[PDB]
Order: structure tokens, then sequence, then C-alpha cells
């Protein structure tokens, strides 16, 4: 989440059609803004995986932290033997907490940025 | 849209992008290229050792005189005459259509132009390898360490007043031990300076810096002077065909500064310099199926040590796994150094973002790639092909879109047998292929940001250069001795009429209908093609194989009124700035 | 006379005697500067005492927080907020275009680059002086003698990686009790060593020579360490305005051994530095108009004693009555050092011979002048001149030859303030000019050895850097807490379609035709301009006035690439030379 749900498709259209080589094709080749795409395949795979100590879970046990290359960072449970549920996922939530203090987290450190830059 | 007939005779919708990627490419070259880098690195006289004749022999290719040729041109009578020319020697160049061959002693298997910055006017020149034996063939799997030698050859300046009655001039060679040579790569921009520019006795203006991959597995990285600054340095009663013993600027290998273990890596087999000022980095493909970069200024003690002959050996700063299968092709994004995109005997292109080496932007599984072009302005890559894989009749010249905007592969020219090499004028924004048909193609590609399924026919795109053709008249001797090769060079003055014309129909019969060639040696085959990267001679073209014949073609029908203005304003330019 | 455009917008025959310059500034200095000078003047901590914050209380500069500003930027979407900072305290620098704003607390009356040598690729500084009082003001007939702030700012190091996110940080600053500063002027060259030099621990390693002229009628003399090397004998924990007080090197006054008598010459009201190798003569310019030199290294028991601290007075070898009314500026040239050109508020531009004082050179009667330049290349000066005579319209900023090529004065730059401050930069041959309007100009001197009568439209070789509004929102609190300044800034990097671009427009509307403003403080006035005399940084300009606030701008359309050539070559060589 970047902005409101027109002004980030507005955006992403204006870069792809820029007439500049630099600015369309560093927009359309870092997939951090291209996900998922037409041709493009799927991130969903995980970059990273970190335990927890023990102790963590509702159980005993220790939690997985798990971070896919789409950037969604989630916490990872299995309550059940059989079964890992995810707990939360924190890229949800810090999403919001950013869009909520317009992406500035010290709250004058600078003017609100034009998202079209 | 556009429309109506350019001067030409190429239809203005297919001449627009060509005309738009002149603007493009200056304007990158303004932001991103640069005068001068490396000011260390300039060639010390006392570090070029002239070997004596009997001394350079052992490096000399072994060919002593090419096969004999001869060349038709469209549209002129018949010459008829059979040409035959010794080792490190010229013709002369056609004195209308300035074509030119010379013979390098040995089959082509890499080559550069060296880069002159837009608007110097300069003298124009080529570095080339071409190995020692027409019959040997070397194993991919082993290190080689052989003799061998890297050839400067001289082209002139190229200007329409000079190009009549030119020749090229085999200026210096180089006494390479470390085995046959698979690619060139000179420094893009800044390592070229003014031939008179002020130095003293033991400092000779540097004409360029150049990276050798060798089949040793290793990079070697030469600072060349420029030629007068030897020839007046070197006593004058020498041999003319002056071979020297250069230590090197510094070696480039992998390894670490303590770790004797020898690599995997095995042969080196491909490179790339950073597109960008400073052009700081130097990639290369290998065997093992790494790409590797060293960060050539480095100062730390764990990349850089300097050998007791005072050159450096440089250890890589980084190193990733890229394929299951040798690296044959590299090519590094101009309009975003983040990016490179690299293709694999396992006939994955992959498409790497450089921060996040981890997983590929994308992976598209293809043919056979042999070589990748990445033209500035378009977000995808063209890519050549064997085509040991493709359905008969489907194989060719691909270009491929990275994949945001999401079109299918272009099938932008048809080929029966392999495209060997491949390149992309960055100024035209057109691609030149080499076949071991020995034909020569150039294709236009359309403005990639618009999709190609529009494209009505892709056939009135591309035109040949030339086809070589085995007249009779498996060893190379007994090819020679009983062939020789007629050039067929098509009139590139203009696109006039274009699909009715000879070479047009014998092209387009090719596709398709023609079929491969073995038991004989394809002493036809073209093993390298090239685009002239400066602006100063854009519309010239060099090519060469397994003849050891290599042509320098200049298409005059793309040279055009916006880039002979360009050209000028360059030219003013500079001459106002350097004096 | 050279056609075309240069890729910046401006023509080359407009751009050419900026490139020129660059050689001939560069072979100057390797024929007449030098490395190391003034061996025995090296700064000692134990000189340097380190002032708690209740000592340091009287010194600081009164206003705490600056005015309230905003900075447009040409073609940039709109801030819209109102920036306020911190005395001593910096904005960011902003992210495309490098300008960096920061507040001294006070007007800003003198100021200058610390020089480095080429190549050393250091941090720049700034040593500056802002008035403790906004709206106090002082007669130039009596000595002020009262306390102030000597402030060293360190700007980075300005490297294009080092620009985007730079801040100015206020290094430390030397109490005065010498009253305030008129001039600022560093050793031109061999002051300054690298931080890394081993000294013992009471010896820091030196920064910079810096003369002051005080208010009170001397001229002090500093030697500056590197702040590293006094952080280091600091304790940890000390206030974070570093405040010291320091001894003088040298305090350099008119007078003679026992000669009870005080002088009559009064303030000390500007200073030049001998500009050639060793540097040893350092001139002044009084109040009574004598223009005082001192010989710097002088053993001589009638010129030279130490006090009791153990710091030197140093009296004059020659003084002479150059003006009938306060000598206002001085230049000393460069090419040759036996000429001075002075400038005095008889309103008269005097050249000196300095073997043949008793007659002038020339002596043009001009109108009044505040500040003179005088550009390496050219045989003439530049001049600045205060309105209060001039013809209402031709006011402004002149060039005028010395006199033996006869030209007339060449109207740079009509203005319609006074210019308070110039600045020439060598490197560029370019000159920088600050307005009682709040508007920064920049323009471009012909090549001045041809006749600038030819030069038949000026306004294409001159642009506004910024310029200052208040806009609304006699004294300074009372002008603060109704307005806010509005700075407007040009988009420096390029030229293109000049005379067209809203900035022109809006200069071109000021020039001629703008009224000046009586009714308030001036709170928009630029007082002092400066190009970076360093090769490193040469295309940077700082600037300051009355708003106490100090701005720094690249003018990347005058950095080019034979800039970027010498300073990777100079580079090179001193990386040779120290290590």
């Amino acid at each position: 989440k970047v902005g409101s749900k027109t002004e980030v498709a507005e955006c992403k259209e204006k870069f792809a059609a820029s007439k500049d080589p630099t600015v369309s094709q560093t927009f359309m080749l870092d997939r951090v803004f291209n996900p998922e795409g037409k041709a493009l395949p799927p991130m969903r795979g995980f970059k990273y995986t970190s335990w927890s100590p023990m102790g963590c879970d509702a159980n005993g046990r220790c939690l997985l932290a798990a971070l896919t290359m789409d950037n969604r960072l989630t916490i990872q449970a299995n309550l059940n033997r059989l079964q890992w549920v995810q707990l939360v996922d924190l890229t949800e939530i810090y999403g919001e907490r950013l869009y909520e203090t317009s992406y500035r987290l010290s709250k004058n450190e600078a003017p609100e940025g034009n998202l079209g830059d | 849209h556009c429309r109506g007939m350019a001067p030409n005779g190429l239809p203005n919708h297919i001449m627009a992008p060509v005309w738009k990627c002149l603007h493009l490419t200056k304007d990158f070259r303004e932001q991103k290229h640069s005068y001068w880098e490396f000011a260390e690195w300039i060639p010390l006289a006392w570090k070029w050792h002239l070997l004596s004749e009997l001394e350079a022999a052992p490096y000399l290719p072994q060919e002593e005189k090419s096969p004999l040729f001869s060349v038709q041109r469209e549209g002129l009578p018949e010459d008829g005459t059979l040409y035959r020319i010794n080792r490190f020697s010229s013709i002369t160049a056609h004195p209308e259509r300035w074509d030119v061959s010379f013979f390098t002693g040995g089959p082509l298997w890499a080559l550069d132009w060296c880069p002159v910055p837009e608007g110097a006017g300069a003298s124009q020149y080529v570095a080339l390898f071409s190995s020692p034996d027409m019959n040997e063939t070397h194993p991919l799997s082993q290190l080689h360490s052989g003799p061998g030698l890297l050839q400067l050859w001289g082209l002139g300046t190229l200007q329409q007043e000079s190009c009549p009655g030119n020749r090229a001039h085999f200026v210096y060679g180089i006494a390479c031990d470390n085995g046959c040579i698979w690619d060139l790569k000179f420094c893009p921009s800044g390592a070229w300076e003014l031939p008179g520019t002020p130095r003293k006795a033991p400092l000779l203006p540097r004409l360029g810096l150049l990276a050798l991959a060798c089949s040793d597995g290793k990079v070697l990285l030469f600072s060349l002077p420029h030629p007068e600054a030897l020839l007046a340095q070197q006593p004058p009663d020498a041999v003319k065909p002056a071979i020297y013993k250069v230590q090197c600027v510094a070696t480039l290998q992998v390894g670490s500064m303590q770790a004797t273990d020898p690599s995997e890596c095995g042969q080196c087999l491909s490179l790339a310099w950073m597109p960008t000022r400073p052009h700081q980095h130097l990639a290369a493909g290998y065997y093992n199926g790494m790409v590797v970069f060293w960060n050539l200024p480095t100062n730390s003690p764990l990349q850089r040590i300097r050998l007791s002959d005072g050159s450096l050996k440089l250890y890589p700063f980084q190193c990733f796994l890229a394929h299951d299968q040798a690296v044959r092709t590299l090519q590094w994004c101009k309009a975003n150094s983040h990016f490179l995109v690299s293709a694999g005997s396992d006939r994955k292109i992959k498409f790497w973002d450089l921060r996040r080496p981890y997983e590929p932007i994308n992976s598209i599984k293809r043919f056979l790639s042999t070589e990748l072009a990445w033209l500035l302005p378009y977000n995808g890559v063209t890519v050549a092909q064997d085509n040991c894989y493709a359905s008969y009749g489907l194989c060719g010249i691909h270009y491929i879109d990275a994949g945001y905007l999401g079109f299918k592969a272009y099938f932008t020219a048809p080929r029966k047998g392999t495209v060997w090499s491949l390149s992309g004028s960055d100024w035209l924004g057109t691609i030149a292929a080499g076949d071991i048909s020995g034909e020569l193609i150039a294709a236009i590609l359309p403005d990639m940001a618009l999709n190609p399924i529009n494209v009505k026919r892709p056939v009135e795109r591309r035109f040949p250069i030339y086809k070589a053709d085995l007249i009779p008249y498996r060893t190379y001797t007994e090819t020679v001795n009983h062939h020789y090769l007629l050039f067929q060079d098509t009139d590139l003055g203009s696109f006039h009429d274009l699909l009715r014309r000879e070479p047009m129909l014998r092209m387009q019969e090719g596709e398709g209908h023609s079929q491969l060639c073995l038991d004989r040696l394809q002493l036809e085959a073209i093993h390298k093609v090239r685009f002239s990267p400066n602006l100063d001679s854009y519309g010239w073209l060099v090519s060469g194989g397994q003849s050891g014949l290599v042509r320098i073609h200049f298409v005059r029908g793309l040279a055009s009124p916006l880039g002979h203005r360009m050209q000028l304003e360059s030219r003013a330019h500079f001459n106002a700035m350097f004096q």
C-alpha cells in the first residue's frame, strides 16, 4: 500500500508510459512495483524464515516468521500437529500504520511528497 | 501513427523508431557516459616489450594467406577476379560502397569496436581474436592456457572523404599466453583520450581500456596506447607486424586472498562492463554457471593485491550461481544498471536484479541461446539461438519482452542455421546477425512499447547484408584447395523496391526451404557481428568468422539526415571543448 | 568563433571561454601555488581553550531561530510548507538539486571557502562571520572592538554520491574580542595538509591559515586545525557548539616600535593575500584610505615583536595613501603580483604597481563600488556598484579593462539595487553577484582579450540563481513577525530555452523597471557571494545575507567534462604524491 487505490494505479500508468528509457524500465523491471503481472512469474515463494525462541507459541513451542519474496511478512504456528496457521500478517498492519501517518515517521520531518514523483 | 514513404524507401512507420532511437541514445550518453575514467591506468611504454620476429612466431596465427574469394556487389558488373590477401593485410575499400575485407590468419572468435566519445571524429579501430589453427576446436569443460594473439586493427576515421581507397592496418598485437579469447569488451566510455595529449615519454596517450575473457578462466585488463605513441617510442628499424608482450593493468580471477583451492568456474565465457558512469564494475559469465563481478577501483586488501611485476590481481566482490550450465552470454541494462540479463546453455533467459541475486526477476525458457542484445530503449532482449531444439523452420531471431508489457515474443527473423552472433545498434535501434549459413542480415525492430502482434508482417523490416557461398573450385586445407568463397553483397544505398530485388528473394528462399550443410568445415560460417557503438561511423558494421576474413560494411540506407546533423552538432561541440 | 549549441543549451561561443578558463587556472596553480608554506605556524592544542556554555553566551549571534522561509524550485511541485531552523543548524539538501540552507544567527558580513589542493577530495569548509545583532549597524569612522564569533562550517565533501542528504555542520567557532569582522581571506595555498598526518599530541594537522580584518583596526591571523584533531583532544561530554578562545598566530597592525602614537588608520576594511608562492605578503585596506602590507615571515626586530603570551605583533613594511577616502576593496593580481587593484569610496578604481607606489598605473573614476573581482585570465576587473550615483537604468555590474586594450567598460548586468558582493570563479570564468533586491545572478564574461562591443546581446550570458521575496504573513522582529522569505530557485540543470523560462522573465522584469523598497529592514538582501576556489566543488557557490540564512548551490550547467577530466587526473596525481 503506497497510496489510494486509484492514485497508485494512476502513478503506475504514468511511469509505464514514460518516454524516458530510465524511468520506464526502472519501474517495469523492479518486481517490488510489479509483484504480480501479465507474463511475470509470481514471487509468492519464501525469501526468508526465522524461528522464534521456544515458549512463544500458545503451546510451549516456538513460532515461525516467514517472509515471501513478494514482501508478505507473516507469523505462522502449528497449533494442532497437522496444519500450520497464519497468526498475523505484519506487512498488512505496517502498511496501515504508515498510511495513517502519510508515510512520515516523524510528524514534520518533511512535507508530504507528491506520489506522482 | 505516421504515413508515407521515407526517402530511403522504407515506410515512415518502419523508420520512425530508427529516427527516435538517435535522440534517445544521445541523451542517454550525455547523462551516463563520461569523457574520462580510470586516470590511474595510463599506458607505460616500458611495460610494452616488442618481441622480435623469432620471438613473435609462436603467437602468430598459422594461415599465411586467406582462402581465395570473390565479392559480387548488387547492381555492379561481375568483377570475376578471385582475391587473396596475406595475413595482416587488407584489400582496398570499394571506391563507391567502401566495404573492406581483411585477413587475420585464423577463425575469428572475438571482436569489438574501440569506443570513441561522440564528436571526436577520431581514428576508428577494432580489437579481435582469431584462433591459431582453422582445425582446432576446444572442449568447454577443460582449461586451455595455450599461446595466442590479440589483434588491434585500425580502420581509419571513416569519413566520406576518407573511405574511398581506405584500408585496414594491423597497428599492433599483444602476445597472450592465456589460451584463446572468448569475449572482448572495451570500457564503454571515459577510456579514450586525444592522441595529441601531452604526456611525458614513459606515458602514452590512451586509446582505450580493454577486458579479455580467457579460456584460461581469467580476465585480463589492458590499457591501450595510441599507435603513433608506440611507433614514435619504438625504434624505427623494427619489423612492422609489431607483436608486443605486455604486462596487464590487472588480472581478474575467481578466488580469495589465501585460497589456493582452484576454482570450479573453469573457462570464462562472457564479459559485461557496467554500462554507466563510472563503469566501476565488470561482470563475467563462467562455465560452471556463475556470474562474477569485480570492483575495478577497489583499494581493499581483500580484493586488490599487487604482483611482483607491479600489476594488480583482483578477486571478485560478488558472485552468484546464475545458471545450471555454461553462461554463454551476458547483457547489462543500460537504462538502469541494477539489472542484468544472462542466458545459459540450459536455454533459459534469466533477468536479474543485482540487488537481489537470490531470485531472477524473470526466467523465460527458450531455445539454446547463443547471444543476447539489450538495446537501450526497449524493455526486452533480442535472442540469437542454436536451432538444435527449435521446431524445423521456427528457429530464428526472437525479441523477448522482460515481461511487464506482457507481449508475446516477436519472431523478428526466421533463420535456418544457428545465428552465432548478434549486435544491436543503439543509434539505429536495429540488430544484425550472422549465421552458420554465412548470411549476414539486419532487422529493424518495431517500437517495442507497442504490441508486436499488430506488426502485419516482419519480413518488410529485415534485409540481407551479405551471404558468403562456397563455390567448388573435413580439413580446412581439404576445403580451400577445392573451394572459394563467393561473398555476395547487397546494395545498402537504399531499401527502394526492397522485396522485389534479387537479394531479398535469395534470402526468402533461404528462409524455410534451404537445408543445413554438414560433412564440410563450414568455412562459410560467420562468428561475430558488431554494429559501431560510436556516433562517428554509427552506420558502420563489422563481421567475421571461420574464413578468418573480416569484412567492414556501411549501411548507407540507415545513415540519414538526423544522424548526419547530430554528428555535425557533436563535432562542433567537441572541437569547441577539446583543443 | 565556434558555432553550434552546447548540450547545456548555451551557444558554444558563449561557453568556450568557460572551458578555456579550466586549463589557464590549472597551469597557473601548478606554477605559482605550493603544497606547503608557513611550516612553523601550525595549530597547538594548548592554544585552543574550549569555552563553557556560560562563557560562550556573550559571543553567540543573538537570534536563536531563523526567519520562516520556503523554497520553491523551478518546475517542481510547490512545497507550500514554511521551514524554520535553529541557529547553527541546516536543512537537508534537496535530493535532486542539492541546495543546502543553514542559519548563522545574525546578518552575514564575511565569508570565505577554505582552500584545498587540487585532487585532495577533502571535506569542504566555509568560514564566516555574522554580526551579533540583526538591527544594530556600525559607523565607519569609529573603532568597534566588541565581541564576535568566527564560525567554521563544514559542507561535506560535495562529491556527487555525498550531495543527496547532505547537511552543513557547524564544526567549531572562535570567540573573538576584536569587534566585527569585515573581511575573511584564507592563505591561497600551502596551508592545508591531510587530516591523517601523524603529528605529536601537542600539535594538530593544519586545515588553513585565516586572516581576519577586524573593526578594531587590526588584522588577526589564525592557523586552523582539522576538526577531528580538536575533538580528539576535547572532552567527550563537551558542549555541542564547540566555541573556543584561541591565541592568534599574529596580530597585524599599523605602527612602529616604541611609537606609542596611535595610528589614524581606523578600521581595517579589506584584505588581500599575495596570490603567488610563497604568499609571504598580506595587504589590508584601511578607513583612512591607506593600503598596508605586512611581510609575514619577517624576523627583523623592526617589524616583529613577540608578546608575553608568545603571539606575534607585526608592523608593516610598506604603507601608502591609496585613496582619499575609505578604501573598501582590494584585489591582488594573480598573473603578476607586482600589481594590485583597489577601489575606495572616492569612487575611483586605482591600479597600482607595487614597485612604484607613488603614482597608479591607471585611475578610472567610476560610481561608488562595494567589491572587485580579478579573474585570472582577463587583464581587467569586474566591479559591483552602490547605485547612489549611477544614472537610473545604467546601474549594475561592469567589467573594466586595466587600459592597454582600451575597451570601453562592458555592462555585464543591469541591477536595480546595490550589488553588495561579487565573486569571480577562476575555474568557470563566470561571476556571481548579490543584490539588496535579494536576487543572486551569475554571468559569463566573453573572452576579454576580444573587444566586448561585438557582444550584441549580453542578456543571453546571464541567469538568476535565486531570488528571495518577502511575502506578508524597520526592525527585525516587526518584519519577521509579519513576513516570510520565499526563496525562488532556478533550475540550474540546463539553460535550454533560457530567455523564455519564468525566472528569466522575472529577472528581466526586475531589471530596469522594479523599484527599491526602503520601508523595511531589507531582510531579503544578500551580502556575500563566493564561488569555490577548489577544483573539487569548483561548480559550487555559497551566499548569505541580512536573514542570516546561508545557502549553497551547485551550478550544474557550468560543470563540464573538462572539469571532470581535470578532477580525475588531479586526483591521480594527488594520490600518487600523498598516501
